[PDB]
């Protein structure tokens, strides 16, 4: 399920049309990490605030 | 691309499509004849092992005699960064050399440092989604964009159509931008959506990397 906190802001997103992602869902990371989208595709990253 | 125009049939023979599956999935551009560069985000996430390099291709959706086909050999990488996607470059030399011909030619490159100003006339071009969803290209788009300087990063080269709503879109990373026949970028990312209105698409700037590039293809 989805975690407290919130995902990075980030800058733009990249051109391709699947990026591939290493998580769907928060429950998928460790700790308190949560799966954010990055420039390019999802990966577990630390939260930040809400 | 979206707001475009199809490209003539082999108008850009150093246009290459990146692919998994039989699917397109970047673009790329022959710059030796045993090597292609993209842009690293295009391969972080992949099996290397997997990938075709698809030479002299026009329409996807066609089977097309003027096609030839290598698999990565070697990869070769110059600091990317996949948090902020700077130097989203890479090098990948393929298994073979490609036939020199009409449909199939090794692009050229500006000199190490070049900067271009606000202002100056290039053509992006690929595959990528038209926008609406129109779907994917099958024929290769082209484009004519300004090169601007604000609103983009001093690491970036970036464009913006004056006047209208057109850009590269989902499907464009890793292709070329034409500038007076040299090859300056390699599409990277954009904000705010495709062909936002406001937002420079952004490039890899190929002329920070050429003595890079050298280094490996001469
Ligand atoms: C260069 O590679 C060509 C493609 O190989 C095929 O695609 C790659 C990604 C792998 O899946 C591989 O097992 C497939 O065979 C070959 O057709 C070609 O012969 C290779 N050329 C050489 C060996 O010089
Ligand atoms: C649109 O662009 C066309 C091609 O541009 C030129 O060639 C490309 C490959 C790059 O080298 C680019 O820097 C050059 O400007 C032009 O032929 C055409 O005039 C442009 N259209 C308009 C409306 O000006």
């Amino acid at each position: 399920r989805r975690k407290p906190g919130k995902c990075p802001v980030t800058y733009g997103q990249c051109l391709m049309l699947n990026p591939p992602n290493f998580c769907e869902m928060d429950g998928q990371c460790k700790r308190d990490l949560k799966c954010c989208m990055g420039m390019c595709g999802k990966s577990c990253v630390s939260p930040v605030k809400a | 691309i979206v707001g475009g125009r199809r490209a003539r049939p082999h108008a850009w023979p150093f246009m290459v499509s990146l692919q998994l599956r039989g699917g397109h999935f970047c673009g790329a551009t022959l710059i030796a004849p045993n090597f292609v560069m993209s842009a690293a985000h295009c391969v972080a996430n992949v099996n290397v092992r997997a990938v075709r390099v698809v030479l002299g291709a026009h329409n996807l959706s066609r089977r097309e005699p003027t096609r030839q086909v290598f698999a990565v050999q070697r990869i070769f990488e110059n600091g990317y960064d996949p948090v902020n996607l700077l130097n989203d470059i890479v090098i990948l030399q393929l298994n073979g050399s490609a036939t020199i011909n009409a449909n199939v030619q090794v692009a050229q490159l500006p000199a190490q440092g070049r900067r271009l100003g606000n202002g100056v006339q290039c053509l992006a071009m690929g595959w990528g989604l038209l926008g609406r969803n129109r779907g994917i290209a099958s024929v290769l788009q082209e484009l004519n964009v300004t090169v601007v300087t604000s609103l983009c990063r001093r690491s970036n080269v970036c464009t913006l159509v004056r006047g209208r709503q057109a850009g590269v879109c989902f499907g464009d990373s890793g292709s070329p931008l034409v500038c007076n026949g040299l090859i300056h970028g390699i599409a990277s990312f954009v904000r705010g959506g495709c062909a936002s209105g406001l937002y420079p698409d952004a490039f890899a700037p190929v002329a920070q990397f050429v003595n890079w590039i050298d280094s490996i293809i001469q």
